[PDB]
DNA sequence: GGTCGTGACTGGGAAAACCCTGG
DNA sequence: CCAGGGTTTTCCCAGTCACGACC
C-alpha cells in the first residue's frame, strides 16, 4: 500500500493530479469522482488520444468521424439510468406551492421524468443515430466504423459515504468505435480488432505482460472479449468488445426496413454492430502506475511523455545566455517538439536536485547552457534512461531528438 | 522709454538691448533713401497699416566681447577653433613614416614601429589621426579592423571578432564592442579627419558617453562638396560624360564623393584599387580572418589617400573660407547625439507586425483576384476580357530527357512492405527530365513570374510577390476610369481606352489625349492625370495624387464595391515605411550600461532599474550639399508624425533619459527673411524697403496685407495657389509653369486668357525687365537684383561669413547657364552659415555660464540640445539671447544697424522629454493606437515664449 | 439569402454539418442545439481547435493548460439559474416506494434542490479552482496563464417551436484564457490579448475586412473588448475579453489573503484576471462563410468553392486513378497512400470508389470538400514517375515527380502560415 | 529648388545545359 | 563512343523611371 500512496503523491506533488491528498481517492480514481487531472496530465491525454486516433482513424479508410451531443433529449424510455437534466425553477415553484396532493405531485414528477433530458452514459447510442448518412458518405458499402474520442457521465453510489441519498456523478472520457460489418464475417472482424488493441496497448508499455485479454458473453448470446490491464491492487476494466447483433439498429428505424440495410458485395443485408469502449483516463491512470519503478522516475514512453526535453542556465552573464536559449527554445517550439522553459527560474537549486525534479516530471533529455557553451557551440545533454552526460553541437540538438522521437514510435 | 520706431515705423528693439547690442550712434538713413522708399510703397499702395505694438523687452546680457559684433563674433571663434586648427597644422605639416611591413595579428590596438617593430599600445596617444574604419556587416554591425595614421606613427586596431572566435555573440551592441579613441583627463582635445568620417564616428567608444568629452571631426569628403562639389545634375551629367549645353570646363574642376575620384582631382597619380572582391560587404568572418594581410593593406591604403586628400585641400578650404565662424560650425555640426531607452525594441516589433499585417490583408485580397484570374485560359476566354487579353497566356511543355474480408497480421506486414518497395521503386525514376527544374509550366505566361521558385530559401505558396506597383496589378483589379477600361503603354505611360474608333479624336470626350502614336485599333488611348504636369507619364495608379480619386466616382474598382479604396488607402498606410524599413532597422545603439550612466540620471526617481538606456550617433555629412548643408539617410528624411502613416513616430521614440530634458526651436520664415532683408540692405538699407520685405516682417497675416495674401488678391485666386506660387517663384520658376499650374487649379479658364493672367501676376511680383538690364517696378525685384547680382559676380561669396560658392558653379567655368542652382545657393548657403552662427553662439554662452549642456541634432532650421531639467529655463533664456545675438550679427553684416522687436526672439523654445514638432501633439500612430502617454508614458512638453522665459528666469544667466 | 441558402446546402450535402434542413435554421446553428456536425465539419473544428492551441498555448513559455471538471457538484451559491442533475436512480426509488408522503416528497425535492449539481455555464469559475496549485507550478511567478479548450452548456429560449413549455440545453465549444497580471499591467495585456485575438482571427480569413473589433464597459465599469464577424445578416459575436478585477479572486478564497498573493518581480500582490473566450463554432461557421464568395462582380464566374485557409481545411490531398493495370496502379496509390499519411497529411481514399465518374464531376466534388489538390495516378505514372496536381485555387494541371510530392506538400502546409 | 532612399522593369552579358557532328 | 562548336536558355546585375520621406 505504501508503494501506491507514494505514487499517488510523486503525481500530486509534479501536477500530475490535482486536488488536496484526501480528495485523491484511488477509489475516485477508478470511478471518475476524481476533482480533475494536473497540468502535465492533460499533456499526458492528450497524447493518449494522439496515438489512439492515428492508430484508429487515419490509417483506415473505412473509419470517419462522428459528433454526438452530450446530451439526448426528451421523451426518453422508462428505465433509463442515466442523469435526468433538471431545470432547478420547476422544482422551486412546485415547492412552494403545497396547494397539490401527493397523488398530483407524483403525476408531475412522472410527467417531468418523461420529459427530462439525460446525459450520454456511452457514445454507442449516439453513433446509431448517424449510421444513416455515414453509410451514404461511403457509397453505401460495408464495412464502415464510426468513432468520437471524448466524455461521458456515470453515476457513483459510493456506499462508504451516502447519508442523505447522495448520489455523486462521474466524469470519464472513452474512445470508441463503431464498426458496422456485415453478418458474414463478423467474429474475424472482432479477433482482428481484439488483436489489434491488445498490440496497441501493449506497445507503449514498460512491461506488456501486466495487460491481458478475457472472452465473455452476454445475456442474449452476443460473443464478447474484454482486455484488462493489471493494477498492483488487482485488475481493472481498460476495454471492452461487444458484438451488439442487429437489435439497436433494428429498434432505431422501426418502418422502412430496406433504408438501413447496407451493400456487402452484390447483396443488400442489416450490417452488424461491433462496440469498441475503453477508459482512456483509467489508461494514463494505468501507464503512470506502469511507469513507477523504485530513484524515483516517471519512464513513460517517448511518443507519449508530456515533457520532452528540458532547458537550463549554468553559472556566467544572464542576458547571452537566456537570448541562446530562447533562440533554441523558438527552433524546437517551431519543429514540433513540446519543451519546459525552465531556464527562467533563479533559484540556485543543486543540479542533482534539478535533475532529480526534472526526471520525477518524465522528462526525455535535459539540456544545460553553461559559459563554454557560448565558448565552443557544445550543450551538456543528460539522458533519463541512462543517468549519463552528454555534451553535443548545440546545433544538431533538434535532429538528434527528433530522430529519438522516431526511432522510439518505429520501435 | 524702451519703445522706439524706425523711419518706417516698424517696433525696432528696445533702447537697452539696442545700446548694448549696437555699441552707440550710427549714420542713419538720409532723408532721399527715406522719400524713394516711401514713393516706392505707396505706388503698390501697401503703406501706414498700423499693427498692435509688441512688447517692450529689457535684458542686461553678459559681456560681450570685442568692440563690434563681428569682432566678437570672430573672438569667440578663435577661441573655439583655436585647439582644433592646430593639431590640423601639426599633422598637415608632418613627415609620413613608411608603410608598416606586415599588420601584426592582437586583439585591439598596436603600434608600429619606424623599422617594423610592433607594440600593443593600450591607447593612441596622438593629438591628431585619421580614421579608417571596416564593418564585417554579414556578423552585425560591430566594428572589426581599424589602422591609423598620426605624426608618430601608423597605428593598429583589431576587434575580438577577428581575432577569437566564439560559438555566438550579443546581437545589441555594448560600449565594450568598440575601439578606445580617447584622451583621458600636456594637451587637450584632438582631431580625427577622416573620409565620410560620420561613418568611422559611429564605431568610437567614448563618444557614446553623454557626459561630452572633449572631440571634434572633420570629413574631407564635407570639405571637397564645399570646394568643388557637384549638384545632382552636375553629378548626373559628370558621370554620364565620363562614360562617354556648353561651358563644359566644369567637368575638368570637379568630381564626385567617392575617395578615388577625390584623389584624382586633387593628387592624380596612379588610380587608386578597388579589391574587387569585396569581403567586406559580403563575405564571411572566417574569410576575413584568412585574408587579413590584403584587407588591411587596402584600409591603409584608404588611410593615406585620405591623409594626401587632407593635406593637399585644407589650405584651400581656408583660402575659400577665411571666416573661423563657418569651420567652427562645421565642427559643431557633426557631434550629434540621440539617446534612446528600451522603448526602441518594442517600436521596432508593432512597426514591423502591423506592416507585416497590412502587407498580408493586400497581398491576400490581390491574390484572390489572382487565382481567379487563372480559370480564363480554358476556352481561349482570355481573348473577350477586357482587361486581361495582352498578358501572356501561353503555357509549358513538361520537359523530359464482391465480399469482403480481413486479413492476417504475417499478410499485413508482407502488404506493408511489398507497397512501400513498390513505391521505393517509382523513386528512382528520376533518370530522366530537367537536372535544373522547371518552374511552374502549364500556368499562364503572366502567372509564373509572379510566383517564385522552389529554389528560393524563403517561399510561400501563392503568387506571393505581387504588390501594388507591378504593372499588371490594376488590370488584374480592372480599373475603370469613367467607365472606360484602362490600359499601359510605354511611350505614354498609363491611361484609359475610349472605343468608338473606326479606324482620330473622340466624338465625346475631352482629356489628355488622344495621342494616335499608340494604336488599338477600335479605341483611343487618352492619359491621366499627374501632380507633375502632362509631360510626364502616370507610373503607378495606386499613388497617393489619386486618393481624392478614390471617393469622388472618377475611379473605379471594377472588380469590386468596396476592396479599391481600401487599397488605395493601405497603400499610403505602409508606404513610408517600405522605403524607411531598412535604414530604420539598420541603424546602431549603444545601450550604455548603468555602470557609464552619469550618477544624477541613477540618482532621479524615474530611473529604471531594468530598463535599458542607450543612444544612437547619427552619421551626419557635415557638407554633402551644394549649398553646404548637412547630409544624414534618415534622420534628415524621418516622417515627424501622423496617425496614418506606419512608423511616423520613429522621432517621437527619440526620448531624453532620466533627470534631461531637450530644449529646441524653430527659425521663421527663414528663406523669406534672408530674401527681405538683402533687398532692404540692397534698396536702401531700411528694413521693409521692398514690399516683399514688409510682408515678410510686418505682415498681418491675420487681417489685411500679408505676402501669401496679397498675390491671391491681385491673381483673384485661392490663398493655396497663391502661397504655392509664391513659394515655387523664390525658389525659382517662369511663366509657362505659371499658366500650367493656373490651367491645372481651374479648367474653366482658357490659355489664351490663362496666359495672360499667368503674365500680369508675375509682372506684379517679380516685375518686368527694362534695359540701362535688371528687374524694376515690381514688388520683390530689388532682391532678385540682389540675389542675381551676388550669384554672377566673379567670386560669389555667402553675404554673410563669405563662404566662397563651390569653384565647379563659378561664372568663369559655368558662364551663362545652371543660373537657377547658383541664385538658389545664394539663399540656401546664408541659411547654414545662420546656422553655424546660431550653434557657435550657443557653444560660447553654454561654455560661458557652465550649463551641463549638448547637442541633439541641427535640422536645418532646427536647433535642439539636451540639457538638464534643473536648469531648463536656463538654457530657454541662452537659446533667446543665441537668437537674438545672430539675428542682430545677420543685420549687421550687411550693414543695417537696427533690428526688429518681432523678430528679436524665439516664437517658441520647445522644452519636452521626446523630439516632436509640437509639445501638445500625442502623434496616435497606426502603430502605437492608444497614444505616447499610454504605450509609453511620456508627458506634454511646456512651451514657453520670450516674456514667460524672462519672467521665469528673471532675466539673468547666472544660477 | 440565396448565396447562404446555397452554402447551408452545400454544408449538409458534402456531410459537412449533420441533420435535416428544419433543423439547419440560422437561430439553431447560433443557439447551440444544432443537430450535430458532419465528419468534414468535425474535422474542420479539430483542424481550428488545433492552430488555436498552437498559437496561443504552444508558442507562450508561461501558459499551462487547464482541465475543469464538466459539473460543478453543489452546494451551491443562492440564486443560480443553471439546470440540476438528478441521477434517475434516486428518481426510480422515489416513485417505486408507495409509503411515501406528500410532505417526504417535498422535503425530498428541498434536498435535492438544496444538493445538486450544475452543468457549467462558462469555463472561467472551475479555472479559478487551480489557481493555487498552478501558481505553485510557475515558482510564484507572474504573470502566468491557464487555457482550456471545452464544450459549455447554455440554455435557448424560443416561442414557436416550444410547444409545452420545453427549455432547450444548448452546447457550444468554448476556448477560454484566464491570464493573471499585475494591476499595473491590466490594460497592458488587455490590449495585447485583443491585438493578439484580432491578428489571429484575421490570419486565417479570405476576407479579414469582415472581422471587427469593438471595445465595451460592464455595469460595474470594468474594460472589455467584443469582436464580431458581418455575416450575410448582420455581426454575431464570436469573443470576448473583460478585465474581472480581483472580485471573483478574493470571494473564490476568502481565507486568507497570504496564501493568493503573486510576485511581481520583488513585490507581491493580489493579481487582476482577465477573461479571454471565443465562439469556436461561430468562428467555424463564419469561416465557412468566408470561404464561399457571396458573387453578387464577373458575370461569368461559376464553380462554388470553398476557400479555406490551408491549415484548416479538413482533407488535403485526394487520389485517383486512371485507365491502365488495375492491380498495378492500386499498389501504387495504396503506397502513395501511407507515405503521404505518414507525413500528417490528410488524404481522401478516392482510388477505393469504382464510380466511373467523369473527370469535371470529379473535380467539382473534390472541390466543394475544400480539397487543396487532386493527385491522379495514371498509366505514365508507372512508366516514369510523373504524377499530375490540380491546385485548388488555380485549376491548373502540373505534373510532378511523385517522390517530390511529399516535401512540396509538407512545404506547402507548413509556409501557408 | 536640393536630397535621400527604394522598387519594378529591362537589356546585355555570363554561366550552365543540349546535337551531332567524327576519328 | 564522348569532347567539343555552336545553340539555346536561364540567371544576374547596371542602369532607368516613377514615388514618397524630411527641408
Amino acid at each position: 500500500g505504501e508503494g501506491s500512496e507514494a505514487l499517488l503523491e510523486i503525481c500530486q506533488r509534479r501536477h500530475f493530479l490535482s486536488g488536496s491528498k484526501q480528495q485523491l481517492s484511488r477509489d475516485s480514481l477508478l470511478s471518475g469522482c476524481h476533482p480533475g487531472f494536473g497540468p502535465l496530465g492533460v499533456e499526458l491525454r492528450k497524447n493518449l488520444a494522439a496515438e489512439w486516433w492515428t492508430s484508429v482513424v487515419v490509417f483506415r479508410e473505412q473509419v470517419f468521424p462522428v459528433d454526438a451531443l452530450h446530451h439526448k433529449p426528451g421523451p426518453l424510455l422508462p428505465g433509463d439510468s442515466a442523469f435526468r437534466l433538471v431545470s432547478a425553477e420547476t422544482l422551486r415553484e412546485i415547492l412552494q406551492d403545497k396547494e397539490l396532493s401527493k397523488e398530483q405531485l407524483v403525476a408531475f414528477l412522472e410527467n417531468v421524468l418523461k420529459t427530462s433530458g439525460k446525459l450520454r452514459e456511452n457514445l454507442l447510442h449516439g453513433a446509431l443515430e448517424h449510421y444513416v448518412n455515414c453509410l451514404d458518405l461511403v457509397n453505401k458499402r460495408l464495412p464502415y466504423g464510426l468513432a468520437q474520442i471524448g466524455v461521458c457521465f456515470h453515476p457513483v453510489f459510493d456506499t462508504k459515504q451516502i447519508r442523505n441519498g447522495v448520489k455523486s456523478i462521474g466524469e470519464k472520457t472513452e474512445a470508441s468505435l463503431v464498426w458496422f460489418t456485415p453478418p458474414r464475417t463478423s467474429n474475424q472482424w472482432l479477433d482482428f480488432w481484439l488483436r489489434h488493441r491488445l498490440q496497441w496497448w501493449r506497445k507503449f508499455a514498460m512491461s506488456p505482460s501486466n495487460f491481458s485479454s478475457s472472452d465473455c458473453q452476454d445475456e442474449e448470446g452476443r460473443k464478447g472479449n474484454k482486455l484488462y490491464y493489471n493494477f498492483p491492487w488487482g485488475k481493472e476494466l481498460i476495454e471492452t468488445l461487444w458484438n451488439l447483433g442487429d437489435h439497436e439498429l433494428l429498434h432505431m428505424y422501426p418502418g422502412n426496413v430496406s433504408k438501413l440495410h447496407g451493400r456487402d458485395g452484390r447483396k443488400n443485408v442489416v450490417p452488424c454492430v461491433l462496440s469498441v469502449n475503453g477508459d482512456l483516463d483509467r489508461g494514463m491512470l494505468a501507464y503512470l502506475y506502469d511507469s513507477f519503478q523504485l530513484r524515483k522516475v516517471l519512464k513513460l514512453h517517448p511518443c507519449l511523455a508530456p515533457i520532452k526535453v528540458a532547458l537550463d542556465v549554468g553559472r556566467g552573464p544572464t542576458l547571452e545566455l537566456r537570448q541562446v536559449c530562447q533562440g533554441l527554445f523558438n527552433e524546437l517550439l517551431e519543429n514540433g517538439i513540446s519543451v519546459w522553459p525552465g531556464y527562467l527560474e533563479t533559484m540556485q537549486s543543486s543540479l542533482e536536485q534539478l535533475y532529480s525534479k526534472y526526471d520525477e516530471m518524465s522528462i526525455l533529455f535535459t539540456v544545460l547552457v553553461t559559459e563554454t557553451t557560448l565558448e565552443n557551440g557544445l550543450i551538456h545533454l543528460r539522458s533519463r534512461d541512462t543517468t549519463m552526460k552528454e555534451m553535443m553541437h548545440i546545433s544538431k540538438l533538434k535532429d538528434f531528438l527528433i530522430k529519438y522521437i522516431s526511432s522510439a514510435k518505429n520501435v | 522709454g524702451q519703445l522706439r520706431h524706425n523711419p518706417l515705423d516698424i517696433q525696432m528693439l528696445s533702447r537697452g538691448l539696442h545700446e548694448q547690442i549696437f555699441g552707440q550712434g550710427g549714420e542713419m538713413p538720409g532723408e532721399a533713401a527715406v522719400r524713394r522708399s516711401v514713393e516706392h510703397l505707396q505706388k503698390h499702395g501697401l503703406w501706414g497699416q498700423p499693427a498692435v505694438p509688441l512688447p517692450d523687452v529689457e535684458l542686461r546680457l553678459p559681456p560681450l566681447y570685442g568692440d563690434n559684433l563681428d569682432q566678437h563674433f570672430r573672438l569667440l571663434a578663435q577661441k573655439q577653433s583655436l585647439p582644433y586648427l592646430e593639431a590640423a597644422n601639426l599633422l598637415l605639416q608632418a613627415q609620413l613614416p613608411p608603410k608598416p611591413p606586415a599588420w601584426a595579428w592582437a586583439e585591439g590596438w598596436t603600434r608600429y614601429g619606424p623599422e617594423g617593430e610592433a607594440v600593443p599600445v593600450a591607447i593612441p596617444e596622438e593629438r591628431a589621426l585619421v580614421f579608417a574604419v571596416a564593418v564585417c556587416l554579414a556578423e552585425g554591425t560591430c566594428p572589426t579592423l581599424a589602422v591609423a595614421i598620426s605624426p608618430s606613427a601608423w597605428y593598429s586596431w583589431c576587434s575580438q571578432r577577428l581575432v577569437e572566435e566564439r560559438y555566438s555573440w550579443t546581437s545589441q551592441l555594448s560600449p565594450a564592442d568598440l575601439i578606445p579613441l580617447e584622451v583621458p583627463t600636456d594637451w587637450q582635445e584632438q582631431l580625427v579627419v577622416g573620409h565620410n568620417v560620420s561613418f568611422d564616428r559611429a564605431h568610437i567608444r567614448e563618444q557614446y558617453l553623454i557626459q561630452g568629452s572633449r572631440m571634434r571631426f572633420l570629413d574631407t569628403m564635407s570639405m571637397h562638396m564645399a570646394i568643388s562639389g557637384l549638384s545632382s545634375f552636375q553629378r548626373s551629367l559628370w558621370i554620364a560624360a565620363k562614360q562617354g549645353i556648353s561651358s563644359w570646363d566644369w567637368l575638368d574642376i570637379s568630381s564626385v564623393n567617392s575617395l578615388a575620384e577625390v584623389h584624382r582631382l586633387y593628387v592624380g597619380g596612379p588610380p587608386l584599387e578597388k579589391e574587387p572582391r569585396e569581403l567586406f560587404v559580403k563575405g564571411t568572418m572566417k574569410d576575413i580572418r584568412e585574408n587579413f594581410q590584403d584587407l588591411m593593406q587596402y584600409c591603409a591604403q584608404d588611410v593615406w589617400a585620405t591623409h594626401e586628400v587632407f593635406q593637399q585641400q585644407l589650405p584651400l578650404f581656408l583660402e575659400r573660407c577665411p571666416h573661423p565662424v563657418t569651420l567652427a560650425g562645421m565642427l559643431e555640426m557633426g557631434v550629434s547625439y540621440l539617446p534612446v531607452n528600451q522603448n526602441w525594441e518594442r517600436y521596432l516589433a508593432e512597426a514591423q507586425g502591423t506592416y507585416e499585417e497590412l502587407q498580408r490583408e493586400m497581398k491576400k485580397s490581390l491574390m484572390d483576384l489572382a487565382n481567379d484570374a487563372c480559370q480564363l485560359l480554358s476556352g481561349e476566354r482570355y481573348k473577350e476580357d477586357p482587361w486581361l487579353w495582352d498578358l501572356e497566356w501561353d503555357l509549358q511543355e513538361f520537359k523530359q530527357k464482391e465480399d469482403l474480408g480481413p486479413c492476417s497480421e504475417e499478410e499485413e506486414f508482407q502488404q506493408d512492405v511489398m507497397a512501400r518497395a513498390c513505391l521505393q521503386k517509382l523513386k528512382g525514376t528520376t533518370e530522366l527530365l530537367p537536372k535544373r527544374p522547371q518552374h511552374l509550366p502549364g500556368h499562364p505566361g503572366w502567372y509564373r513570374k509572379l510566383c517564385p521558385r522552389l529554389d528560393d530559401p524563403a517561399w510561400t505558396p501563392g503568387p506571393s510577390l505581387l504588390s501594388l506597383q507591378m504593372r499588371v496589378t490594376p488590370k488584374l483589379m480592372a480599373l475603370t476610369w469613367d467607365g472606360f477600361p484602362l490600359h499601359y503603354s510605354e511611350r505614354h505611360g498609363w491611361g484609359y481606352l475610349v472605343p468608338g474608333r473606326r479606324d482620330t479624336q473622340p466624338s465625346y470626350h475631352h482629356g489628355n489625349g488622344p495621342y494616335n502614336d499608340v494604336d488599338i485599333p477600335g479605341c483611343w488611348f487618352f492619359k491621366l492625370p499627374h501632380k507633375d504636369g502632362n509631360s510626364c507619364n502616370v507610373g503607378s495608379p495606386f499613388a497617393k495624387d489619386f486618393l481624392p480619386k478614390m471617393e469622388d466616382g472618377t475611379l473605379q474598382a471594377g472588380p469590386g464595391g468596396a476592396s479599391g479604396p481600401r487599397a488605395l488607402e493601405i497603400n499610403k498606410m505602409i508606404s513610408f515605411w517600405r522605403n524607411a524599413h531598412k535604414r530604420i532597422s539598420s541603424q546602431m545603439v549603444v545601450w550604455l550600461p548603468r555602470s557609464a550612466l552619469p550618477r544624477a540620471v541613477i540618482r532621479h526617481p524615474d530611473y529604471d532599474e531594468e530598463g535599458l538606456y542607450g543612444a544612437i550617433l547619427p552619421q551626419v555629412v557635415t557638407a554633402g550639399t551644394i549649398t553646404r548643408r548637412a547630409v544624414e539617410p534618415t534622420w534628415l528624411t524621418a516622417s515627424n508624425a501622423r496617425p496614418d502613416r506606419v512608423g511616423s513616430e520613429l522621432k517621437a521614440m527619440v526620448q531624453a533619459p532620466p533627470g534631461y530634458t531637450l530644449v529646441g526651436a524653430d527659425v521663421d520664415s527663414q528663406e523669406l527673411w534672408i530674401a527681405a532683408v538683402l533687398g532692404d540692405a540692397h534698396f536702401a538699407g531700411m528694413h521693409g524697403c521692398t514690399a516683399f520685405g514688409w510682408m515678410t516682417l510686418q505682415g498681418r497675416k491675420s487681417r489685411g496685407t500679408d505676402l501669401h495674401s496679397k498675390t491671391a488678391t491681385t491673381v483673384g485666386i485661392s490663398r493655396e495657389h497663391a502661397k504655392i506660387f509664391n513659394y515655387g517663384r523664390i525658389y525659382g520658376a517662369g511663366q509657362p509653369f505659371a499658366e500650367r499650374l493656373l490651367m491645372q487649379f481651374n479648367h474653366r479658364l482658357t490659355q489664351q486668357e490663362a496666359a495672360e493672367k499667368a503674365q500680369q501676376m508675375y509682372a506684379a511680383t517679380k516685375g518686368l525687365r527694362w534695359y540701362r538690364r535688371a528687374w524694376k517696378g515690381g514688388t520683390e525685384s530689388e532682391m532678385f537684383n540682389k540675389l542675381e547680382s551676388i550669384a554672377t559676380s566673379d567670386i560669389p561669396r555667402t553675404p554673410v561669413l563669405g563662404c566662397c560658392i563651390s569653384r565647379a558653379l563659378e561664372p568663369s567655368a559655368v558662364q551663362e547657364e545652371f543660373m537657377t542652382s547658383r541664385v538658389n545657393w545664394v539663399v540656401q548657403s546664408s541659411a547654414v552659415d545662420y546656422l553655424h552662427l546660431m550653434l557657435v553662439a550657443m557653444k560660447w554662452l553654454f561654455e560661458e555660464f557652465a550649463i551641463d549642456g549638448r547637442f541633439c541634432i541641427s535640422i536645418h532650421d532646427e536647433v535642439r540640445y539636451l540639457v538638464r531639467e534643473e536648469d531648463r529655463y536656463r538654457a530657454a533664456l541662452a537659446l533667446q539671447i543665441t537668437n537674438l545675438l545672430t539675428r542682430c550679427m545677420f543685420a549687421y553684416k550687411l550693414g543695417l544697424n537696427d533690428l526688429p522687436q518681432s523678430v528679436a526672439f524665439f516664437s517658441a523654445v520647445d522644452i519636452d522629454r521626446c523630439l516632436r514638432k509640437e509639445v501638445t501633439m500625442d502623434c496616435k500612430t497606426p502603430s502605437n493606437p492608444t497614444g505616447m502617454e499610454r504605450r509609453y508614458g511620456i508627458p506634454q512638453g511646456e512651451a514657453l515664449d520670450i516674456y514667460q522665459i524672462i519672467e521665469l528666469t528673471k532675466g539673468s544667466l547666472e544660477k
